[PDB]
């Protein structure tokens, strides 16, 4: 892609959650989130093969039925109060359609089975826009309405955002396919509180992405997109087991580790309203997302596998590619919990 | 939930009030953390691209130190607004609704009987 | 009304049923949201001059636009498709599970 | 003529609902047109000519390129049309049939409040200005150019754009 | 109700016309008569196969361009606006605008016809 | 680079047409003087009743009346 | 109606015990339903017929396992008479588990199911007893 | 909850003017000028009082001083006035400019009879400043109390009571 | 017409308030006949 | 909203036509003006739970302005005894309800 269309299509991009975040009326935060399924398609189409024409194919017509179930339920507010703003005294009707589109915008389950398959059909990056960036608007329209949600689907899509993730991260061989349902398992995460102190879902979010981005960096910087792959890096770039260690651990919550803070702090404030056992199911089910992390660690980082005959000439070469970024983004990770108290 | 609080400006650092806080001292311990997690950023940012450690990135690695202390003062100091804020509203909720707080008067151990459990 | 409004919100439903339930084919699924489309158009613009809400009236031909939009990206996708594969079914899609 | 807009209504339904049950995308374009053609009907109907007007061209517009892919890509050698198959017949038939049912129910349950039968066509304008002028639809339209300029700036980045992507997905 | 009456008359004017035409000559059905032209001899497949089109780019854009005309289509009105400034800066921008779109597909050979 | 237009207008003079007519249409408005007078013709139109105003005393440049010396002479608009 | 499996707790456990037996069942129809609309979906059959068939076994599958953990309730709490007691719902929850491994020949899922519903049900009675409300209202 | 009050039939019972569109376009901007003060005065209190209830007597004043005007118009010039509004309504939007030497005639014969001169372009569409005896509404749209705004909480803030209260952080 | 049912204010409001709310074409035009109603809308909907 | 932004500088890139009662292009008025004005500036200083309940006659006001769903029961119910009352033959219906008045202008 020449400059030009480059600077366009980014520039889309961009301005699909701003202008969700920055609008009044819920008919421009539509606007937004379609310049941010419009722009979305030319990359994840990019390198033109089948498997990125079928992910393409799916996002796009997953996408599009839940906008236009936004835009009833707007149309539906509209019709009731004559303004385009969900007020108190809305239909809960039409707040749990919005919902529940919202929720396939985003990938939560039973809304999940796209977001997998087209993270595989695409590359590391688009994998990271999409896991990160494309999350922050449709988040910001439950952010900005949530004392009108209710409190059961709203817990119901975030437990079986949880187990299915945990369940479907078991048996991935693939990294791409791994990410995604960690995103599923963490959305559940915040939308579980969602209803109870926002704050709290964009800290699970910022978390999130702060963990995300650079493991993505660490497949990029090799291309890894398997355990085989990613198992060779004892040999390629092996300064960075301690970091993608480190990230793993966080990514699945253990306590030194700034990525149990979300979840400590999520189980405070749920356990503040006496939803007691929806927590500790939660809590539980992170376990298991824990479990294919720490095989997948063992796999790069403890027991060394096999390497080829061809993998010296890396050693011969040099690189460039570690941005600066990974090493800040994944040291603000891993290392932040006493930093917690001014994080909450 | 104190974004509707009155008076709340928005997309405003430090607002005014902020400035009758005291600040932090600068050898405050997370500040100082702060730092040595940018000394730690520079060494593994060295470490990743196949180079030196403590020897090679001097400007690096002060550069480092210096915006991840430049930053953490002032969002430390955002942080000490933030709970300062939290803790004048909530001054004021009590001292506004009394009848919901009401001034309780506690007992002894020699008027309450609690109630005795042997080991055996 | 009432009435109107009701069956529009029912033709709405017949839509996203229709593009929900597939068949072999893809067009018609776009077919389908751009009937979603054209009902939520006229669900707005009816509620607009009901209210003589002439401020909103800005509302339906934004919606028209981006459907339109949505439609040029999901026919450039089916060319793509058909590119592919040649025929423009649904099912030949079914090599990401793997 | 008092039922002409539960008329118009009911007809943009079948037109939909045969959409749905999705024969080839010729009969479904048909569709899509009749059911553009009634909509345009209807927002006239309410006091709206310029929204109609614009619905009918915008979907004609639409539908002929819809024929000019089809032809090329959703092509069979027997197109499925809605007798071609006895099941979406039926559905058909029982679709008319239910909501027909369903009309007739809710007019039961309650006796006004979502369907009047019995008043029909008494509730349609609310509150006309009987003495008007520079009042009908397309000053509203009009204020894209004014007081609602931001409507008009983010559709056209959306259209300009959509060429971009346009080029790169066919590339 | 007037033009409900003119475009019912000229339905019932093509209806009965077709009528005419069907139900007043003479038939001699046979299938080698009601079989499809293809210039004497007979056709090698169906028509009902893919006819590959070479501008589906300039058709799409054909959309976006429809569009375009929907919006500039409210300056008669427009215009009575006190504003008359805004309007025409918005205008401006909006045409063109669409001339750079037309111009890029232009040189990147959208408008040509793919061989 | 006037060689450049030289050729341009007689190859493809459709888009030399083209810019020249885009940019005067551009450039004109700023010129002319007649163009501040679309808005106040635009203004004096009165599609809209002119509500009466309450005496409170103190309207010395509000008319009294229609055809009072006060209020906006629309004499500018005659003989323009 | 919400009234109808409201029902089941207008009289203690001991009482009534065919209402509450075939409201249990009623239950498990309807989850088993939803299991099967799940299954027939995705990974369907090869036929209409066998989708059939597999909507029949899992709704009666799950409307005996209501069945037998209702019966078993009702009846260790007349027998032993002890309402507030969990000790009947993790016997009548073992019972469902046991008709699991039975309808699926399997006797690793009967016990499996028998502790991990027996245990369900237990907690669920405490909770009942004791005013767990999930999907609670926000109070802070 | 509460009933509402309306005029008898005979609280309404009017000497209506009877008088068609096109003769009364052509006395319009005569109309204007006599006839204003009784016109602006209905006009200020429809507006400032939002119920025709409570304006009726305005509204006879003003019929009552359009039927004195056309009876002046009736006892003179009423054969030049009557040429100008017949070859005024053979037009479908009743346009002046066709019928422009018939207005001579009747301005001519109006103003040599009452001096009623005709008003220039933009004089009636302007605002012109009314008094009367009525008061002012007290209170119109019959608006409840508004409810009073939640107190702010005076003080100078302090540091947060022993820092954060999180778990253990001492600081 | 409604001198007979139990519990009928007559002049009775739909509004707690007390305000002057103009009416609307069903309202009005409601007990008339079906002409007025059907020329009240579709009157300027369908020119002249 | 989430990121104040148009507050911030003081625009109004959307925010003048949130509703009914907002700058009609010239100065006509939309049905329900004033009962969402009225609405609307009870409920001002107060956020959401409190206008939920001290501002609730007001948008019950509104809801029957713009719904209008008490006004269609009650000509419903005229109407049905009307026909009721007619079918007897009880009720007689005037001359300016059987299209035979004097018109008033
Ligand atoms: C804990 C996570 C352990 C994960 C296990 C990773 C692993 O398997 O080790 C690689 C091991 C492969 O052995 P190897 O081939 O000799 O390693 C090549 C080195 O990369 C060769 O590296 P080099 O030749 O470029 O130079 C040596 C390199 C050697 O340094 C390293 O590569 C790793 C040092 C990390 C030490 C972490 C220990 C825990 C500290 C607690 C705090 O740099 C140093 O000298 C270390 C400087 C001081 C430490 C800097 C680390 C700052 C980040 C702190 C993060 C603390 C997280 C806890 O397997
Ligand atoms: C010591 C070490 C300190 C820690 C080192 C960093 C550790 C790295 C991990 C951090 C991850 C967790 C961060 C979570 C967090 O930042 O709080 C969530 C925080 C919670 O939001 P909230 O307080 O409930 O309401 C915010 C309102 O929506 C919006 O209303 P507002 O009044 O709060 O305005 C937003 C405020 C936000 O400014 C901030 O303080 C957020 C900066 C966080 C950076 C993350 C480090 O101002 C700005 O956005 C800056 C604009 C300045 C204009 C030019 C001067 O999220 C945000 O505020 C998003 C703001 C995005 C602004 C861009
Ligand atoms: C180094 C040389 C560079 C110059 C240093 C400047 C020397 C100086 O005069 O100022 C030092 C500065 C001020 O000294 P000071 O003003 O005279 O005395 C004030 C008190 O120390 C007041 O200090 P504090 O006790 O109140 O500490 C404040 C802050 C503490 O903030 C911190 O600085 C955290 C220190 C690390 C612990 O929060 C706390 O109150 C303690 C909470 C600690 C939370 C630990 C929770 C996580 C468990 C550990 C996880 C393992 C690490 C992460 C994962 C590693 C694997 C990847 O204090 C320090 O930096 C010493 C740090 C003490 C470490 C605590 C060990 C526990
Ligand atoms: C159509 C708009 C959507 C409305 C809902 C559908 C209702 C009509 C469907 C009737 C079934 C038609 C069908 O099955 O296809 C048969 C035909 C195809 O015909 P054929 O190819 O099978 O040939 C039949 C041969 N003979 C006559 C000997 C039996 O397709 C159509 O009918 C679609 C045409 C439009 C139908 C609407 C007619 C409206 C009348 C206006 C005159
Ligand atoms: C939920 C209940 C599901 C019941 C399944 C009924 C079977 C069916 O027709 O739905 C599937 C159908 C897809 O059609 P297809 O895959 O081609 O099936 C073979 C037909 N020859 O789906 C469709 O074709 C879309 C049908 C939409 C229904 C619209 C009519 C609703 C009123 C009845
Ligand atoms: C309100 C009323 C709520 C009632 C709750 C009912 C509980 C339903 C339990 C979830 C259904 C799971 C059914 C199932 O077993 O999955 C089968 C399906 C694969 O099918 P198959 O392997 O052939 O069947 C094996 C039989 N165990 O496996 C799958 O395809 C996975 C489907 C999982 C989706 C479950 C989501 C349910 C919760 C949605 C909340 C909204």
């Amino acid at each position: 892609m020449n400059p030009i269309t480059l600077a366009i299509i980014y520039f889309t991009i961009f301005l699909g959650p701003v202008i969700t975040m920055s609008s009044t009326n819920l008919m421009l935060m539509w606007v937004g989130l379609e310049f941010s399924l419009l722009a979305i398609i030319p990359m994840l189409i990019n390198k033109k093969n089948p498997r990125s024409t079928e992910a393409a194919t799916k996002y796009f017509v997953t996408q599009a039925t839940a906008s236009m179930i936004i835009l009833l339920a707007i149309v539906l507010n509209y019709k009731q109060l004559g303004t385009w703003m969900f007020q108190q005294q809305t239909n809960g009707l039409i707040l749990n359609m919005t919902l529940m589109a919202l929720s396939m915008k985003l990938g939560l389950a039973p809304f999940h089975f796209w977001l997998p398959e087209v993270t595989q059909g695409i590359p590391l990056h688009m994998g990271l826009i999409l896991l990160t960036w494309q999350k922050i608007a449709p988040l910001s329209i439950l952010i900005q309405i949530y004392p009108l949600l209710n409190s059961t689907i709203i817990l119901m899509l975030a437990i079986t955002s949880i187990f299915m993730g945990a369940w479907g991260g078991l048996n991935q061989t693939q990294m791409r396919k791994i990410m995604a349902y960690s995103s599923i398992a963490h959305m559940g995460w915040m939308l579980a509180i969602l209803p109870y102190n926002p704050s709290l879902t964009l800290l699970n979010l910022m978390i999130y992405i702060i963990l995300t981005a650079p493991m993505f960096m660490a497949l990029m910087l090799n291309n890894s997109m398997t355990i085989n792959s990613i198992s060779l890096l004892w040999n390629k770039t092996p300064a960075m087991l301690t970091m993608i260690s480190l990230m793993l651990l966080s990514l699945g919550g253990l306590p030194p580790l700034t990525g149990f803070l979300p979840k400590w702090i999520i189980i405070t404030e749920l356990m503040k309203n006496n939803c007691l056992i929806m927590a500790t199911l939660m809590a539980m089910m992170a376990l298991l997302n824990l479990f294919f992390y720490t095989r997948l660690i063992y796999s790069t980082s403890l027991t060394m596998f096999p390497t080829n005959n061809n993998s010296k000439m890396m050693t011969h070469q040099t690189k460039t590619k570690p941005n600066l970024m990974f090493s800040t983004l994944a040291i603000m990770s891993t290392m932040t919990l006493p930093l917690a108290p001014q994080l909450i | 939930m104190m974004n509707g609080r009155p008076g709340h400006e928005p997309l405003k650092f430090l607002p005014d009030e902020a400035r009758s806080l005291p600040p932090p001292k600068l050898n405050d311990p997370r500040l100082v953390y702060m730092g040595l997690l940018g000394y730690c950023t520079g060494l593994m940012d060295n470490m990743l691209r196949m180079r030196p450690v403590m020897r090679a990135g001097l400007h690096r690695q002060l550069l480092f130190v210096t915006s991840f202390v430049f930053a953490g003062y002032f969002y430390l100091k955002r942080q000490n607004y933030l709970y300062a804020v939290k803790d004048h509203d909530m001054f004021g909720y009590i001292k506004l609704h009394p009848e919901d707080f009401p001034e309780k008067e506690k007992k002894t151990y020699a008027e309450i009987l609690e109630p005795f459990h042997p080991v055996r | 009304m009432p009435s109107t409004f009701f069956n529009l919100t029912m033709a709405f439903s017949l839509s996203l049923l229709g593009t929900l339930m597939f068949r072999s084919h893809l067009m018609s699924t776009l077919l389908c949201l751009e009937g979603m489309v054209l009902s939520l158009f006229i669900m707005t613009s009816v509620t607009s001059l009901n209210s003589n809400s002439m401020s909103s009236m800005p509302i339906p031909i934004t919606i028209l636009v981006f459907a339109a939009c949505e439609a040029a990206v999901g026919l450039a996708l089916l060319v793509k498709v058909s590119n592919t594969y040649g025929t423009d079914y649904v099912q030949n899609l079914n090599l990401l599970q793997c | 003529m008092n039922n002409y807009i539960f008329v118009l209504s009911s007809l943009f339904l079948v037109g939909c609902l045969g959409l749905a049950l999705k024969p080839s995308p010729i009969y479904g374009g048909l569709g899509l047109i009749v059911s553009g053609f009634v909509g345009c009907l209807m927002v006239l109907g309410f006091g709206g000519s310029f929204l109609g007007l614009m619905v009918f061209l915008i979907y004609l517009g639409g539908m002929l390129v819809v024929f000019g892919y089809t032809t090329a890509m959703a092509t069979e050698e027997y197109p499925e049309t809605w007798g071609s198959n006895w099941l979406i017949l039926g559905f058909l038939v029982l679709g008319v049939i239910m909501e027909v049912f369903l009309i007739c129910v809710l007019n039961y349950y309650d006796e006004v409040g979502v369907i009047n039968l019995d008043g029909l066509g008494d509730w349609l304008m609310y509150e006309v200005d009987d003495v008007g002028v520079m009042l009908e639809g397309g000053i509203g339209v009009a204020a894209m150019y004014s007081c609602a300029t931001w409507m008009m700036v983010v559709a056209g980045w959306s259209l300009f754009a959509g060429i971009f992507i346009i080029i790169e997905i066919t590339r | 109700m007037n033009l409900y009456t003119v475009i019912f008359i000229n339905i019932l004017l093509s209806l009965t016309l077709i009528l005419v035409a069907f139900w007043l000559p003479q038939m001699n059905l046979y299938s080698e008569k009601a079989n499809p032209y293809e210039c004497g001899f007979d056709p090698t497949s169906s028509a009902r196969l893919p006819f590959s089109m070479k501008f589906f780019l300039v058709a799409i854009t054909f959309l976006l361009f429809d569009l375009e005309i929907a919006l500039l289509l409210p300056l008669p009105w427009a215009i009575q606006t006190i504003k008359t400034s805004t309007m025409m800066i918005m205008a401006f921008i909006l045409v063109t605008i669409l001339s750079l779109g037309l111009a890029y597909e232009w040189t990147q050979k959208g408008l040509e016809w793919t061989e | 680079i006037s060689a450049f237009l030289k050729n341009a207008w007689a190859k493809e003079p459709v888009l030399v047409v083209s810019f020249s007519v885009w940019g005067l249409a551009i450039i004109m408005p700023m010129i002319s003087p007649y163009t501040k007078y679309a808005s106040m013709i635009n203004k004096a139109t009165p599609y809209n009743y002119p509500v009466p105003v309450r005496d409170d005393g103190n309207m010395p440049d509000v008319p009294s009346h229609p055809q009072d010396p006060l209020g906006p002479s629309l004499d500018w608009l005659k003989n323009l | 109606v919400k009234r109808f499996f409201e029902s089941y707790h207008e009289v203690p456990d001991g009482t009534q015990c065919h209402r509450k037996t075939y409201i249990t069942t009623a239950l498990g129809g309807i989850c088993g339903i939803i299991g099967s609309a799940y299954s027939v979906s995705l990974n369907p059959a090869d036929s209409t017929l066998e989708a059939v068939a597999r909507v029949g076994r899992y709704t009666f599958t799950a409307a005996a396992i209501g069945a037998m953990f209702g019966l078993t309730t009702c009846v260790s709490a007349q027998v032993r008479e002890k309402p507030d007691d969990p000790l009947n719902y993790f016997i009548g929850g073992c019972a469902g588990g046991l008709t699991l491994g039975a309808r699926t020949h399997s006797y690793g899922t009967a016990a499996m199911g028998c502790v991990y519903m027996g245990t369900a049900a237990a907690l669920f009675k405490i909770g009942k007893l004791e005013g767990w409300e999930l999907f609670p209202t926000p109070k802070v | 909850p509460g009933i509402v009050e309306l005029p008898t039939l005979e609280e309404l019972k009017v000497e209506e003017v009877k008088v068609s569109s096109a003769v009364l376009k052509a006395a319009a901007h005569h109309y204007g000028a006599q006839c204003d003060k009784t016109n602006k005065e209905f006009m200020l209190c429809r507006w400032e009082e939002k119920d025709p209830r409570r304006c009726l007597k305005e509204g006879k004043l003003v019929n009552g001083c359009a039927l004195n005007f056309f009876r002046q118009i009736k006892s003179h010039c009423a054969e030049p006035f009557t040429e100008y509004w017949t070859c005024l309504d053979y037009s479908n939007m009743q346009l002046f400019r066709h019928c422009r030497q018939q207005q001579a005639k009747f301005d001519q014969c109006v103003l040599d009879k009452l001096g009623w001169v005709r008003p220039d372009l933009g004089q009636l569409s302007k605002v012109t400043k009314v008094k009367t005896d009525r008061p002012l509404p007290e209170n119109p749209y019959h608006s409840r109390a508004r409810p009073e705004p939640n107190p702010v909480i005076e003080g100078d803030l302090k540091p947060a009571k022993h820092g954060t209260r999180f778990f253990f952080w001492t600081v | 017409i409604m001198k007979d049912v139990p519990n009928w204010k007559v002049g009775e409001s739909v509004f707690h308030t007390t305000r002057w709310v103009p009416p609307l074409i069903g309202e009005m035009y409601g007990l008339r006949t079906k002409e007025e109603m059907s020329n009240a809308n579709f009157g300027f909907t369908w020119y002249t | 909203p989430f990121l104040d932004i148009q507050k911030k500088l003081g625009i109004s890139l959307d925010r003048h036509f949130m509703f009914l009662s907002a700058e009609q292009p010239y100065k006509n008025a939309a049905r329900c003006h004033a009962f969402e004005k009225e609405w609307i500036e009870c409920a001002h200083g107060i956020g959401g739970t409190r206008a939920k309940k001290e501002c609730k006659i007001e948008f019950d006001d509104f809801e029957e302005c713009l719904l209008r769903y008490k006004t269609m029961r009650r000509m419903h119910d005229i109407k049905k005894q009307r026909e009721k009352l007619m079918k007897e033959g009880k009720y007689t219906p005037p001359p300016h309800h059987s299209g035979r008045e004097e018109p008033r202008p």
